[PDB]
């Protein structure tokens, strides 16, 4: 029913993460800021694509493609998710 | 392209056309079969396996592979006519000494550590 | 489960499957088939005998290297038993013969040796017990045999009270004296039937179900203290079973009423034989008497075994009984016989 | 260098090559390649459209006359892409000679059955089929001769496994022999014995 | 130096002896098992100390070509003695 | 004292600028599972324990005696999973036989981050069986069965959470120090004056440390040697 | 003449293996690592395929090692890594290829044991 965690899967140097980098070079900081208790796990993605996972009660996940999402993009998706929709 | 080099088919008919020639004659020696071997099994039982036998290969999609295929069906088919094969022989398709292995991963669990 | 004695292997012949059984009775017509199931999966079976050893030569390749240990026992003697059962964690009971001999009644082979098996074991610490009587045992049977059995089931249970009992009927096999007993007739010109054979109804099973079964019951937990009945999975009366046993030998059948005192005299007059009789007035009495139901009991099914008609197994027995003439034809050509099912 | 040491023949060696610059010279169709090991062994690379006209040369030509056919095998090197490596030993008997005649195929590949040329190739191919899986094209009757009736596989090939995949054993139940999977009291224990010092220098391969 | 266990079965010179809750033992039963009664660790020490003037001898275990290869032992400590690796004999130099 | 190393690091980060790939900050572990651990969302540390006590507790080869029963409330269900019979077996209600490094194909991570992977050598000895198999069987029977089914699927899982743990012998990664240093100067802990002094102070302490080692005949004898001269 | 097949390479029902040991097997290439017993580098040169370590148990009798795996011994030689690959491919078996390890090159010199100032320098010879 509820927010358990965050995983984004971004690409170190793969252009369609570009974006994605820039979020969390910029926008990370204020984000873990507002939840300090909401685990944001920041990991590394081979060739494929770059991904948003969330996780809610009794382990149901699903997951959104951040390819080519400029860092407004990944940060609007980040508070969808965050907030009580979609 | 890929440069290969024919058996006896040139495409996926004749490959074809030869398999449904080789089911025909296994179809007709089921019966000579359990008559002359004194097999316990039924006439249907034995076409049944031939079936089987047959749907065991389906997924191939090579003309050469199926050629080779249709080669070893006649060698079994020929040796069985001229009863080269015996009974223990025909008999080793059923496997009726062989426990049932189960297929589910908690059998599995229990009895070892094999996947 | 003491480390030596956990399973390992894909349950093949050099395997291990933690089973130890002592078998008695394992050179009779299903000793054989026991013996061959447990050690298909590499079991550790002691093989109790007391015949020439000669007779036990068949036994020697159903295990691997030994696996299969022969011991010479005497029913009568306990200090053997307690011999032959020291270190096994199963035990199963298939000592039983059709006829009485002059140093064994029934009462010997069935009450006296299965008690003393019990109550040895017991004392031992062998964890199982299986003990095999029969479907139709009763204290009040017009069968001596049957009369027996029945004693010697509860003196099992006051002996072992976590025994597993199993209750067969009318074994059917390749060394099957039911089967035979039916096709051995065709020599005399008739077949001898009380009352043609119309006021029995038979129930018989395969061989094979029933060591399935017993292996079975020997692995299942739950099966500790129960009672199981081995029933075939179809009903016929006496008449259309012999008549379907003689149209699969292809030998002319010729039944004839034969009045009860009669088939007694003659059963009588064949007891006096110094060897293996070919039949007996229990004998008698067990064939024209009808199988019971007993539907609370648990069955090959709550053992996980699926029953084989006798349509399907009949004619590996009954081909060796078959002229030169009829020698290959094949098994769906008998048109099953009819069931009196319900 | 003198008593142990194993003595050699030049003027063999001299003739060997001669001839396989011949053979060469005569068949361009077909020959690759041609060598002479250094104990006066000659042998002939072809390619395998070439196996029925080479040995129809080899055994006709005045000058070769190699009439017998010593044996005729395969041998198995997964790392190639064609795997097989077909070989055939010549005897002539007019010029008291051998002569090595090599081709290749994969598993899929028909060669040539040579049957005609030699009727003692028909066994020899057989056995081929049997223990590598190599079809021989136009054979009169080509079954398996050394394995088993309805054996699967073939034993030859280095992936197949020393005690295979099934053994039998007499079953008193179905009261015959059965094929099951083999299962071993004691597994084969395998060794390993090569060296990690170099012993020949002379086949030392560069470094790549 | 052969001894039984708890069990009554004699234990061999490698030290294995069927446990009480093995089933195995029912192969012995009716029959016998086999245990060679000649421990050699205590026959070889029964054998006495060599006594040679040298820091250095020489071992092949007796019979020329039907003993052992030949081995040199050091005798320079004087804590214990020389023993050979391959027969199991005793060497020291004359010492106090 | 992360915080105050942090600082140090950023100190000179800042004056000396970023010489390119160079990466300051380090961590040095100590054990073997910790760095999956943490790549995998698990929360450092037995704090939330004491301050939820749990009903039910999983130990999964830990032998630590961190959490013992005086810290749990009574009727507590332990169930250890493991190899070893150590501090985490005997306080347990249910024991799980688990195979050791040398009887799977497991991974570990060490503390560079790089994954690498174990094989199977031998089988696990008597009834034992693999962890993550013994976790799917018992999930099964509970009726919530896990996805995977065998070591492909698990690993194909474990991408899903943490990519990196599927990439052996492969260490590059992103520098985040910047994040870290301005996320570490929110809360200002106060240092203790307790001297820093390490577990392994003398080479005796070095041979038992874990349940593996602590069941070992060759490190009590290396333990003798080194506390007693002879 | 030439018929032009166009699917990938595939001979798993035509060599006879179970399909058991086709489905559930695992192979390593790999180059074997140089044995750290002793320094010759011989056994490091070609490439090899290995299967995965099943279950070996104790025999009842004489205690000897069984085993049920029939592909417990098999060791296949490549020349290439690509062969080894090819192989697996075409025989339809799951494989792990571990890229081959080379010692790197290192600079050695005897002079730098007797250094005026330097730390390499050895302090016995
Ligand atoms: C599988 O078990 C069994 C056996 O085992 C092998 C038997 O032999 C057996 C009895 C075996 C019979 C064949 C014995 C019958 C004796 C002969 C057939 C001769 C019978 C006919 C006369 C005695 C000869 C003269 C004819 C008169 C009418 C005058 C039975 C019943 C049996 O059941
Ligand atoms: N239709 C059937 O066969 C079914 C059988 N019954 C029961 O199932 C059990 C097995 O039947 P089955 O195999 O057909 O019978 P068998 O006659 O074929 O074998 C009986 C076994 O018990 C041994 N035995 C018999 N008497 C003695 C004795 N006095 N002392 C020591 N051992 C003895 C035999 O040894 P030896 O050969 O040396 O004499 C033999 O191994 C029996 O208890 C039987 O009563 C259950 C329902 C019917
Ligand atoms: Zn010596």
């Amino acid at each position: 029913l509820g927010l358990r965690e965050i995983r984004i899967h971004l690409c170190q140097r793969s252009p369609g993460s570009q974006g994605v980098r820039d979020f969390i070079e910029k926008r990370y900081v204020e984000l873990k800021k507002a939840n300090p208790d909401l685990p944001i796990l920041i990991r590394e993605c081979s060739d494929v694509q770059p991904k948003l996972w969330a996780r809610y009660a009794f382990g149901q996940e699903k997951n959104v493609s951040l390819n080519n999402f400029s860092a407004d993009q990944v940060t609007r998706t980040l508070e969808n998710v965050l907030s009580g929709k979609a | 392209g890929t440069s290969v080099k024919p058996i006896f088919s040139r495409d996926m008919n004749e490959a074809k056309r030869r398999v449904r020639e080789l089911y025909r004659a296994w179809y007709r020696e089921v019966p000579n079969t359990v008559h002359l071997f004194q097999l316990d099994i039924s006439v249907k039982q034995g076409r049944d396996k031939v079936r089987e036998m047959f749907m065991k290969n389906a997924h191939v999609t090579d003309p050469r592979v199926v050629d080779l295929l249709v080669i070893k069906g006649k060698m079994e088919l020929e040796e069985t006519i001229n009863v080269w094969k015996q009974r223990t022989h025909i008999m080793r398709f059923f496997h009726e000494t062989e426990a049932p292995r189960p297929t589910d991963f908690l059998s599995k669990f229990y009895v070892g550590h094999d996947p | 489960l003491h480390h030596a004695l956990i399973p390992h292997g894909k349950g093949g012949r050099s395997s291990v499957s933690g089973i130890v059984a002592t078998v008695f009775g394992a050179t009779g017509f299903l000793g054989r088939y026991v013996v061959n199931h447990l050690g298909r999966m590499g079991s550790q079976v002691i093989v109790p005998y007391r015949c020439e050893p000669y007779d036990t030569m068949h036994l020697r390749p159903m295990g691997d290297l030994g696996q299969i240990i022969f011991m010479e026992w005497n029913g009568k003697d306990k200090d053997s038993i307690r011999k032959v059962v020291e270190h096994s964690n199963v035990v199963i009971n298939l000592v039983g013969r059709e006829w009485e001999t002059k140093n064994f009644d029934f009462e010997d082979v069935f009450v006296k040796i299965p008690h003393a098996i019990a109550q040895v074991s017991k004392e031992a610490g062998v964890e199982k017990l299986i003990h095999i009587s029969h479907l139709n045992a009763d204290i009040k049977s017009p069968s001596r045999y049957l009369r027996s059995k029945a004693v010697g089931e509860k003196e099992v249970r006051a002996a072992f009270p976590e025994a597993t009992i199993i209750k067969p009927s009318d074994i059917f096999g390749r060394e099957d004296r039911f089967l035979n007993y039916f096709a051995s007739m065709r020599w005399f010109g008739g077949v001898p039937l009380i009352s043609l054979g119309k006021e029995t109804v038979k129930q018989p099973v395969y061989i094979v179900d029933v060591s399935k079964g017993i292996i079975n019951a020997i692995k299942d937990p739950d099966a500790k203290g129960k009672t199981f009945a081995f029933v075939g999975p179809n009903r016929y009366l006496l008449f259309d079973l012999v008549q379907y046993i003689f149209a699969v030998a292809y030998r002319p059948f010729l039944p004839y009423p034969l009045p009860h005192f009669a088939y007694r005299w003659v059963g009588r007059l064949f007891e006096v034989s110094p060897f293996e009789p070919w039949t007996t007035r229990d004998k008698v009495e067990r064939v024209h008497m009808s199988d019971m139901t007993l539907p609370h009991l648990p069955g090959l099914e709550d053992l996980g075994i699926q029953a084989t008609p006798l349509e399907l197994k009949a004619i590996e027995v009954l081909r060796r009984h078959r002229t030169y003439r009829w020698l290959t034809s094949e098994m769906e050509d008998v048109k099953p016989a009819k069931t009196v099912n319900i | 260098t003198r008593p142990t040491i194993r003595p050699r023949n030049d003027v063999v060696h001299k003739q060997l090559s001669a001839f396989g610059q011949y053979v060469a010279e005569i068949l361009p169709k077909y020959v690759q390649q041609v060598q002479v090991s250094c104990f006066n062994e000659l042998e002939i690379f072809i390619h395998p459209d070439g196996v029925i006209p080479v040995l129809t040369f080899l055994r006709d030509h005045t000058n070769a006359q190699f009439k017998s056919l010593a044996d005729l095998t395969a041998v198995d090197v997964p790392t190639r892409q064609n795997r097989f490596e077909i070989v055939y030993n010549l005897l002539s008997l007019r010029f008291n000679s051998r002569i090595r005649v090599k081709t290749y195929t994969d598993e899929l590949t028909p060669i040539e059955s040579s049957v005609t040329v030699y009727k003692a190739a028909n066994w020899y191919e057989r056995e081929i089929w049997d223990m590598f899986g190599v079809f021989f094209a136009n054979h009169p009757d080509l079954r398996r001769i050394l394995t088993d009736y309805g054996f699967e596989g073939h034993p030859f090939r280095k992936d197949f496994p020393l005690s295979g995949y099934v053994e039998l054993r007499y079953d008193d139940e179905v009261k015959r022999v059965v094929a099951e999977p083999v299962e071993l009291a004691q597994e084969f224990r395998k060794f390993d014995l090569n060296s990690p010092w170099e012993a020949f220098p002379a086949y030392r391969q560069p470094p790549e | 130096g052969v001894r039984t266990s708890p069990t009554g079965e004699k234990v061999t010179h490698t030290g294995q002896a069927y446990d009480d809750g093995d089933y195995r033992r029912v192969r012995f039963s009716d029959r016998q098992k086999e245990v060679n009664e000649n421990f050699a660790i205590d026959l070889i020490a029964e054998q006495p100390v060599s006594e040679v003037g040298s820091r250095v001898i020489s071992c092949d275990g007796g019979g020329g070509a039907l003993g052992h290869p030949r081995v040199y032992i050091n005798l320079d400590k004087e804590t214990k003695t020389g023993t050979c690796g391959y027969c199991g004999l005793q060497f020291r130099q004359p010492h106090h | 004292i992360l915080a105050a190393v942090s600082n140090i690091a950023q100190n000179i980060r800042l004056s000396s600028g970023v010489t390119g790939d160079w990466k300051v900050m380090n961590i040095l572990h100590r054990i073997a599972s910790q760095v999956a651990a943490l790549d995998l969302g698990y929360k450092p540390g037995v704090e939330a324990i004491r301050k939820n006590p749990p009903k039910v507790l999983f130990l999964l080869g830990a032998d630590g005696g961190c959490i013992t029963r005086q810290d749990l409330p009574k009727d507590c269900f332990i169930i250890y999973q493991g190899h070893h019979g150590d501090v985490g077996a005997p306080m347990a209600d249910v024991i799980l036989p688990g195979a050791a490094y040398t009887e799977k194909s497991a991974t570990y991570v060490n503390t560079e981050g790089r994954a690498q992977q174990t094989k199977v050598a031998v089988t696990p000895p008597g009834l034992a069986r693999e962890d993550w198999k013994i976790i799917r069987a018992l999930s099964e029977i509970a009726g919530m069965t896990l996805p995977y089914d065998t070591l492909d699927q698990v690993r194909s899982r474990l991408e899903e959470v943490s990519p990196n743990l599927v990439r052996y012998d492969d260490v590059e990664g992103a520098n985040y120090f910047q994040q870290a240093n301005e996320l570490s100067k929110l809360v200002n802990q106060q240092l203790l004056a307790d001297p820093l002094v390490p577990p392994q102070l003398t080479i005796k302490d070095f041979y038992m440390t874990d349940s593996i080692s602590r069941a070992s005949q060759t490190m009590a004898k290396c333990v003798k040697a080194v506390t007693e001269g002879i | 003449q030439l018929i032009a097949v166009d699917e990938k390479l595939d001979i798993t029902t035509l060599t006879g293996v179970p399909e058991e040991h086709i489905k559930t097997r695992k192979v390593r290439i790999f180059v074997p690592a140089r044995n750290n017993m002793q320094s010759g580098v011989n056994n490091t040169k070609k490439w090899k395929m290995e299967f995965d370590t099943r279950e070996r148990w104790e025999n009842p009798l004489m205690g000897w090692s069984s085993t049920a795996d029939p592909l417990s011994n098999l060791v296949l030689t490549f020349s290439t890594k690509e062969d080894a690959v090819a192989f697996a491919e075409k025989n339809g078996w799951s494989f792990d290829v571990e890229e081959r390890k080379v010692p790197k090159p290192k600079s050695k010199s005897y002079g730098a044991n007797f250094s005026w100032n330097k730390r390499t320098r050895v302090s016995t010879k």
